[PDB]
């Protein structure tokens, strides 16, 4: 057939480029960074109404100061999360401190290109890694299966990404509050989702310095959805 | 050692070996899972192409992983034994180290993890098996029902079916299963499970297997005559 | 070193001394023989300082990983068994550890596990570990009841360490107190034996053999 | 640990095991249960080096419980005893051997017979009407040689066991803080809460 | 490199079938027919040797029926060399179990173990599967007399009467017709030979083209005897049943 | 773990104003047997370094080969091998010190005591010690074995501290070294009269002196010594 | 064509296509410039962003106090190779108490990249590196290609549109080599050199990345308002 | 039989002030009854405003310091030139020491610097990695001579206020850098008198927010 670690004539790794196509088929995930905190939100996308939606876990805690959202082949993310959690805890053991969000992201990205003929193929999932540390404050990173990671003020990944990113382009400014960011994630998720957005098929989360990483209750998100509907009807 | 990458991405972002493993599941005999208010029922299809079978000794479709958790499946029968064995070993290992039996969610997460590992490891093909894992957590009366598949994704279900003609029985369950009021009793839950299989099975003789799991390690398999009584009552009400 | 821990109505009392020695030489009077693994778990330290410190802060990393993976607080039984299974792997290599893993959970209630470098793992209501363990046992066994007030239980633990600090040459320095409840542990101060002894003697009327 | 006894009567097996745990100069506990249920009709008591005893017992327990789930069937006491012996016979030539002695009391539901097996840390198995490990046998075997019958009842077995414990409490130097007694018969395993 | 020449033996087809397993089953369908019939008082194993010669030394020959232990035997259909590899593994597994538990291995446990080995060659390793199908005839004190079959996929199932190898479709129909639950060994012997006699591709069924075996409790009191039939004994049972 | 068989005794050295001096006798002992009388224990490395080695001779010959190999390896793909990227004393020492500590940590030591004497690129004097345990130290005067006990006291009278180095000439320093070697011949039962001496100067370079002998010895007073106390004849 | 499936296969004209495809990845990468005088050596790198919300990908990596590089191509491969250099620089210091020569650092990178071009299963590195450093023989600039070829130069540039900067340096050769004891002027020349490779976009405060090493100057990286002086 | 350990003597002392910290040590290196060197530095600037000394067997001491300096270097590489805090350095050193639990570094390690609030900090280690933050700690050969003096003159132990007679303690007033250096110099002068392995010279490293300063003082050479 052909090598798994083969370069294309354009200078790109075939397998890495193909895994990026799998990520485009995944459910939408959005992240927004502010001076008051970072917000993470995902589309759950249940395949059937009999599927209990609260069991869909696409937002995940890595440590108290670092959270993570996923999009693509979500099964592949489990070993990446396990590594991230281990790396975060191990660093605390070795250095008696929290690990920098960038350093955690770098550790996860080191796994990416460890494939050949090590694992048999790249990961088919992208991650939004959000957190806080004392040095660089509130941060949001986008970790790909290429081994590359970019920092972002705001970012969307998944099937409705390029439409959502264009919306984030206009809406984001450096003086956004946490409440404003929450509504903004809900607004953009509602825009790109196939089914109508509610508290059961969408999930919010945030990371603040005081309270740390928190996944929002369905009752708490429901109120923010109702608050969104009213403010859009206000003009 | 044999290191060949069998599960790989294609230009359109698909892993065909994982997708072809799902086709093996589509071929397998139908399996269904329904959870009531205080129970879970696992229904399984037995294809009647094989008679002169010895039903005493033939491998049963529903397997006990521990005294409080069961596992049924659709797909390759030989492959399922490997997952069942690993699951049984992990169940005893969990009891040994944590001094507490596995939760249904944990056992599912393990089996799903094994299935995923076989989709990005060299020299191996994915499991051609999807499982339904059901039971009750230790000292808990809330019913649990989970599904897994070759890719390694897993999730919880109020009711679910897998295997051949699963599209039809899922159609039945989606209109007949009410979340606000699930099957309150064992009778109601078994009846709904047998009804759902009767949409697909053919004859209601030795083609339907039923296994009821209740809280506190109370697991029993219904006999032919007991199931036959449900089959009789369903059709007599249908003649109207 | 002298350490103790006991179950009672108001949860668990944990009390330790503060002395460390190298032969007859007193290396330190200000050591923490108690490690806070988490807001609900405590670990006592007796035997080798390094062995206990290293593997109990490691234990805390494993407990943190557990509640990340399982979204639930680790049981005292599971936490203790992680440590006991670890030291059993090193059995024969020369580790020196005598520890109590103390905590409270909903399913278990207040629980204490004695864990040992020999591989021993025991559940129990009362434990005293260290070179001055026998002295502490004397006071504890004669005054222990299930129906003790948090105030009276704290004093008994403090007093039991004092008894050992006095008689055992390799015990002393100061007393660290902890009280473990349904809502977590609560530190109850560092008590210098040099001041506590004279205070207790005067108020309690005990230690009449000593002159002051 | 210290004293573990076993006696096979007409229709049951009775195991008695001391409650004391002594780590050096102090008795750390006086209510320790030196036994593990391997299966519904099989019980194993144990005594030897600290740590190794519990580690070995729980390891055996896990393996038998695994077998039970896999086959949906309870192994015979004879089969369980043979498995245990092999593990100890393997262990004695290891880097660091398990320093554990055991008694295995079981009721065979197929043959409708009680069975008692004595196995030491070397992997030396013997089936017996009554057995013991350590210094216990030195006192108790003379009494059992005199008083024992194959047709004794469970109540008679407990009385003969009381006579053994009384002799041990009189002539042994160590205070073993009494014994926990457990009966194994056709109905399963139960503990005698007053002894 | 080497990838160029790899057949990839352990992959799914677009339909979700294992190529090599399916082709191995095609190989087995050309092998000599082997039949197993379970009765209340014993089990029969009958099998047809493939186009023999007059110069073949029959009395010292064995290609179909093999002994795994004193209680369990197997009938082979496929590559004989492949079967002997697995047979020696099964013989060892039975002895391992006997050494560990001091009891004869239950039939199903032995069958599951061999079937798990076959399964492994279909999922990992990149090697071709064993082109063999077994009929297991055995006895233990839990389930009594038992018949199983396993195939290259590693899947196994229990049976009252079963055939493997050539003309199984025709053979299974004939067994399904004349088999009854209250049947005895002597009757099962007659059924097995009559079925082979009708399904055989040869002109006539003779003693030199057959291997035969019975597992009977027809041993003096509560115990089980294996009887691998000799050429002269196969000749006599052929006359008795009225085939020659 | 081993035991040393064929051994070499003291190596002595000191710093002076423009460089360093090092010396060692030419003996290879086999226990009390003075077996080999032509053993060179000072091994030059380039034109700026001399490594003096005591202890096990078989291990010395091994080290000698490592240094020979080091020079070869440094020259590979190195156009400045005889200039800016030549081997320094500090490089050679640190290499040996690394090896010695690694070997002690595997419980299989090189049974030696080593002194690396040389002059750096900037003209600075280099003098450092290392032994079978991987222990290292530097001083204006360094000596191994018996030299540590007898030579150092004599050499420290010349250079007692760092400030005495610029005040010490090469003639004064060589005189002190040669005297120390005589004293060791008087008092070390495993020493020889024959020895080698090396000078590394920042101006005049490396001067390697072979076949030196201890001379101007005092023995005449022995004739007057009779008995062990009371004896007169 | 038929001879580009893996790195172990020569073409009929003696070409290694997988290596050439890896070389192509560098050309897609953002521009970076390297130049030196007798006293100092400078790296200038144009950083690239994903969009306006995103950060600008870092281009320069420190290897030691006296050595470092800038990258162009697959960033993870630069992380692997820079990690290897860090270890080799470190091995030289710990074992020999010796700062690793820049020329010898190039030789080690060449040999590491080569092994990936002659063996089955693996792949060539998909990144180009510009290594600067100050050692015992003064200032140095190296250009690394993943074919294995390493070259010592006065100045150079790699990445997209790098030919413009390379021509400018070829004209300015006699001028910038003489800029001794003046770091700011040497950077000015490097900033003016990278400007010849710009189209549409210009050098902004979070776009530009500069690094310098010299006689009494440790390898330091300048980003943000620290490079506003040179805009 | 080969003995992989040795004893190079020496003695070290760390004192933590209110906004500063000192780490002192003599410059003598010995084996048995011989002097190897009269000036062999024992206390080292490790970067990030941290000073360190590993006293006992010098080969193990040099190895450990060398490895920790290396750890600081890689901490900068791996974590974006982040400053290594004194508490994080201490935990890192524990793992270096315990990593050789079954073939130990035969040294008494002490580090000194400033904590993240700017207050003076001293950490003390045993050979297998157990550690503890302290206000005052002496290590090495003459540690038994020095520590009691420091309990008395730094923490005012067994001292009370005149007139009250044992009822009121002497208040724990803070010490300046000049006052601390006096106690250090007197400690080493006294230790030199009564311990044969102590002498030749005294080198003190002082750590403040402004950086790391050095001071050297002569000691008796007998
Ligand atoms: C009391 O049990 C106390 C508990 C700790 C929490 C402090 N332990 C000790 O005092 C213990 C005494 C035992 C070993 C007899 N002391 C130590 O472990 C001791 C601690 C230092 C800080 C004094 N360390 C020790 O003795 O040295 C270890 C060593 C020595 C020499 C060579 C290798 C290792
Ligand atoms: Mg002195």
């Amino acid at each position: 057939d052909r090598g798994v670690s083969t370069f294309s004539p354009e200078g790109r790794l075939f397998q890495v480029e193909y895994s990026l196509e799998a990520i485009k088929l995944g459910s939408t995930a959005i992240g927004i960074a502010t001076k008051e905190g970072v917000v993470l939100g995902v589309e759950k996308r249940a395949t059937s109404p009999l599927l209990e939606s609260d069991s869909i876990e696409k937002i995940v805690e890595i440590d108290r100061h670092i959270g993570c959202a996923m999009s693509g082949l979500t099964a592949d993310a489990r070993s990446m999360i396990e590594h991230a959690r281990t790396a975060a805890v191990t660093h605390n053991l070795y250095y008696d401190e929290d690990i920098n969000v960038e350093s955690l992201t770098q550790s996860v990205c080191d796994l990416a290109l460890r494939f050949g003929e090590l694992m048999s193929r790249p990961f088919g999932v992208a991650l939004l890694i959000a957190g806080h540390d004392a040095d660089d404050g509130y941060q949001l990173f986008h970790a790909e299966p290429s081994g590359t990671f970019y920092r972002y003020n705001a970012k969307a990944i998944g099937s409705g990404s390029e439409g959502a990113q264009a919306e984030l382009l206009n809406e984001w400014h450096s003086s956004l509050t946490l409440k404003e960011a929450e509504l903004l994630v809900l607004k953009i998720l509602k825009q790109v989702m196939e089914e109508k957005l509610d508290e059961n098929n969408a999930q919010l989360s945030c990371i603040t310095k005081q309270d740390g990483f928190k996944i929002y209750d369905n009752e708490k998100t429901a109120e923010l959805i109702k608050e969104l509907k009213e403010k859009e009807a206000a003009e | 050692g044999y290191d060949r990458a069998l599960s790989i991405f294609s230009p359109d972002g698909h892993i065909f070996q994982v997708e072809y493993a799902l086709e093996a599941v589509k071929r397998g005999t139908c399996a269904v899972g329904v959870k009531g208010k205080n129970c879970v029922v696992l229904g399984c299809e037995r294809r009647s192409t094989l008679k002169l079978q010895d039903t005493r000794i033939t491998p049963s479709k529903v397997s006990k992983i521990d005294s409080h958790v069961v596992l049924s499946f659709s797909g390759l029968n030989a492959d399922s034994r490997i997952l069942i064995e690993k699951a049984r070993v992990e169940a005893q290992s969990h009891r040994l180290t944590l001094e507490d039996p596995v939760t249904v969610e944990y056992l599912t997460r393990y089996v799903a993890g094994v299935q995923q590992r076989y989709t990005q490891s060299g020299g191996v093909r994915p499991f051609g098996v999807s499982t339904l894992i059901a039971g009750f957590d230790p000292r808990d009366d809330e019913p649990k029902l989970y599904q897994t598949e070759p890719s390694g994704i897993y999730s919880s279900w109020s009711a679910q079916t897998i295997g051949r003609n699963s599209k039809t029985v899922r159609e039945f369950l989606e209109k007949n299963y009410d979340r606000k009021e699930p099957p309150a009793t064992v009778e109601e839950c078994v009846k709904l499970t047998v009804r759902s299989l009767l949409e697909v099975v053919q004859t209601g003789a030795k083609n339907i297997e039923i296994t009821v799991v209740k809280p506190d390690s109370d697991i029993v398999a219904l006999s032919s005559e007991e199931i036959n009584q449900y089959v009789t009552q369903i059709e007599q009400e249908k003649q109207e | 070193t002298t350490t103790l821990a006991f179950r009672f109505q108001g949860g668990i009392i944990v009390a330790v001394d503060s002395r460390a020695t190298a032969g007859n030489w007193v290396a330190s009077q200000t050591v923490k023989a108690v490690i806070e693994i988490n807001p609900f778990l405590l670990g006592t330290m007796a035997g080798g300082a390094a062995d206990c410190q290293f593997w109990e802060t490691w234990l805390g990393s494993q407990c943190r990983l557990h509640e990340l993976r399982e979204k639930e607080r680790i049981s005292v039984a599971a936490a203790s068994k992680i440590l006991s299974n670890l030291v059993y792997q090193y059995k024969g290599a020369g580790l020196s550890m005598g520890t109590m893993i103390c905590g409270y959970t909903r399913k278990e209630g207040p629980t204490i596990y004695y864990v040992d470098s020999d591989g021993t793992r025991l559940k129990g209501d009362i434990f005293c570990v260290g070179s001055g363990q026998t002295f502490a046992y004397g006071v504890l066994d004669s005054n222990y009841k299930w129906d003790l007030s948090v105030e009276d239980a704290l004093y008994l633990g403090k007093r039991s360490i004092l008894a050992a600090a006095h008689r055992d040459a390799y015990s002393g320095g100061s007393v660290n107190l902890y009280h473990v409840t349904e809502d977590g542990w609560i530190y109850h101060g560092n008590h210098d034996v040099g001041e506590l002894f004279w205070k207790v003697k005067e108020e309690e009327g005990s230690f009449n053999n000593v002159i002051g | 640990m210290d004293i573990i006894l076993g006696i096979r009567v007409q229709d049951s097996v009775i195991l008695a095991s001391s409650k004391a745990v002594t780590r050096g100069i102090s008795v750390l506990k006086d209510s320790d249960d030196k036994t593990r249920q391997l299966s519904p009709h099989t019980l194993m008591s144990f005594a030897g080096e600290a740590g190794d005893t519990v580690q070995f017992a729980e390891y055996i327990q896990a393996n038998i419980q695994l077998y039970s789930i896999r086959e949906d069937y309870e192994l015979s006491p004879q089969a369980v005893s043979s498995f245990v012996r092999q593990e100890l016979a393997k262990s004695i030539r290891s880097r660091r051997p398990y320093q554990v002695n055991v008694l295995i009391g079981g009721y065979d539901k197929k043959k409708n017979k009680p069975e008692l097996y004595q196995i030491d840390y070397l992997g030396t198995k013997v089936e017996l009407p009554y057995g013991a490990h350590g210094y216990s046998g030195f006192y108790t075997f003379s009494l059992l040689d005199h008083h024992y019958r194959p047709d004794m009842t469970t109540e008679e077995g407990l009385d003969l066991l009381k006579l053994c414990v009384q002799e041990l409490e009189k002539r042994m130097p160590m205070d073993f803080k009494g014994v926990i007694v457990k009966i194994v018969d056709k109905d399963g395993i139960r503990q005698v809460d007053d002894f | 490199g080497s990838r160029r020449y790899d057949s990839r033996t352990t992959i799914f087809s677009p339909e979700g079938r294992l190529y090599q397993v399916e082709y191995a089953l095609e190989s087995i369908s050309h092998a000599g027919t082997a039949i197993g019939i379970m009765a209340s008082d014993g089990i029969v194993l009958a099998a047809e040797r493939k186009v023999t010669s007059t110069l073949l030394e029959q009395d010292t020959s064995t290609e179909k029926l093999y002994k795994l232990n004193d209680k369990i035997a197997v009938a082979v259909a496929g590559l004989t060399a492949d079967a002997e590899i697995l047979i020696n593994t099964a013989r060892i597994h039975a002895q391992n179990y006997l050494k560990t538990y001091n009891e004869d291995i239950p039939v199903e446990i032995l069958v599951r173990r061999l079937s798990d080995i076959k399964q492994g060659y279909t999922q990992h390793g990149g090697l071709r599967p064993f082109g063999v199908s077994f009929i297991y005839a055995g006895y233990d004190d839990r389930y009594g007399y038992q018949l199983y079959t396993s195939n290259p996929s590693g899947n196994y199932t229990g049976w009252k009467a079963i055939s493997v190898g050539a003309n199984t479709s025709a053979a299974q129909t004939l067994l399904q017709m004349d088999y009854k639950d209250d049947m005895k060994v002597d009757d099962a012997i007659e059924l097995a030979l009559k079925t082979l006699s009708k399904t055989t591709d040869s002109s006539a069924l003779t003693y030199d083209r057959l291997e035969f075996a019975t597992i009977r409790k027809g041993a003096n009191d509560g115990e089980v005897y294996q009887k691998i039939f000799k050429p002269q004994e196969i000749k006599d049972i052929l006359v008795k049943t009225g085939i020659t | 773990t081993q035991q040393p068989i064929v051994t070499g005794t003291s190596v002595i050295s000191m710093k002076y104003d423009n460089g360093v001096i090092i010396a060692a006798d030419n003996l290879g002992s086999y226990g009390s047997l003075l077996r080999f009388n032509g053993v060179e224990r000072l091994i030059p490395v380039g034109d700026n370094t001399v490594v003096g080695i005591s202890g096990d001779i078989s291990d010395m010959q091994h080290i000698e080969r490592l240094l020979k190999d080091l020079v070869t390896e440094n020259a590979y793909d190195n156009p400045l091998a005889d200039a800016e990227e030549a081997l320094e004393p500090s490089y050679i020492f640190e290499y040996l010190a690394t090896v010695m500590y690694q070997r002690r940590s595997k419980m299989n030591p090189l049974w030696n005591a080593i002194i690396v004497a040389g002059v750096q690129s900037n003209g600075d004097q280099f003098l450092r010690y290392v032994n079978l345990l991987g222990v290292t130290y530097s001083s204006p005067t360094l000596a191994t074995g018996f030299g540590a006990h007898m030579a150092n006291p004599l050499l420290r009278k010349v250079v007692d501290r760092e400030s005495d180095i610029p005040k010490t000439t090469v003639q004064v320093a060589e005189e002190a070294i040669v005297n120390a070697m005589r004293v060791l011949y008087y008092r070390d039962a495993r020493s020889s009269r024959n020895f080698s001496l090396a000078i590394i100067d920042k101006n005049t370079g490396l001067t390697f002196k072979k076949n030196l002998q201890v001379e101007n010895m005092k023995w005449d007073f022995a004739k007057d010594i009779k008995g062990y106390g009371t004896q007169k004849i | 064509n038929n001879y580009d499936g893996d790195t172990v296969t020569f073409s009929p004209t003696g070409r290694l296509f997988q290596v050439e495809y890896a070389l192509e990845a560098i050309k897609q990468g953002s521009v970076t410039v390297g130049l030196r005088s007798n006293t100092h050596a400078v790296l200038v790198a144009l950083k690239r962003n994903a969009d306006e919300l995103s950060s600008y990908q870092k281009k320069i990596i420190k290897c030691d106090e006296h050595m470092g590089l800038s990258l162009a191509g697959l960033a993870p491969d630069a992380r692997v190779l820079s990690n290897y250099l860090r270890q080799q620089c470190n091995y030289s210091s710990l074992v020999f108490n010796r700062k690793l020569a820049v020329e010898r650092a190039g030789h080690l990178l060449c040999d590491k990249a080569q092994k990936n071009t002659q063996s089955y299963g693996g792949r060539p590195y998909g990144v180009g590196l510009l290594i600067i450093g100050y050692d015992k023989s003064g200032a140095h600039l190296l250009e690394f290609q993943p074919s294995g070829n390493v070259t010592e130069l006065y100045g150079t540039a790699i990445g997209a549109r790098s030919q413009g900067a390379k021509t400018y340096l070829e004209r300015t050769l006699d001028t910038f080599i003489k800029i001794d004891g003046n770091p700011d002027e040497l950077i000015k020349a490097g900033v003016e050199a990278i400007s010849q490779s710009l189209r549409d976009e210009s050098l902004t405060v979070d776009n530009l990345s500069i690094a310098i090493v010299g006689k009494d100057t440790p390898f330091t990286i300048y980003d943000g308002e620290a490079v506003a002086k040179y805009i | 039989q080969f003995n992989p350990y040795g004893d190079n003597g020496g003695t070290i002392l760390g004192i933590a002030g209110e906004d500063f910290a000192v780490l002192a040590g003599d410059t003598r290196n010995i084996t048995d009854y011989s002097i190897n060197s009269r000036y062999e530095p024992k206390v080292f600037d490790c970067g990030d405003n941290i000073v360190m000394s590993a006293n006992g067997f010098a080969a193990d001491g040099d190895a450990l310091v060398k490895r920790f300096k290396n750890s600081v270097k890689w901490y900068h590489f791996d974590h974006n030139d982040k400053k290594l805090s004194i508490n994080s350095a201490a935990r890192n050193i524990q793992h270096l020491l315990y990593g050789k639990r079954f073939f130990p570094y035969y040294v008494h390690t002490i580090i000194a610097g400033l904590d993240e609030d700017g207050k003076g900090a001293v950490y003390s280690f045993d050979p297998v990695g157990s550690y503890e933050r302290e206000q005052c700690r002496a290590g090495g050969a003459a540690a038994s001579l020095i520590m009691p003096f420091l309990d008395n003159q730094v923490n005012f132990k067994n001292q009370y206020e005149p007139g009250t007679n044992g009822k009121v303690k002497k208040p724990l007033k803070y010490l300046s850098v000049e006052e601390v250096i006096k106690l250090v110099r007197d400690s080493f002068t006294s230790a030199t008198e009564r311990h044969i392995q102590v002498g030749d010279g005294l080198e003190i490293l002082i750590v403040t927010k402004d950086g790391v300063r050095k001071e050297f003082y002569e000691l008796k050479r007998d």
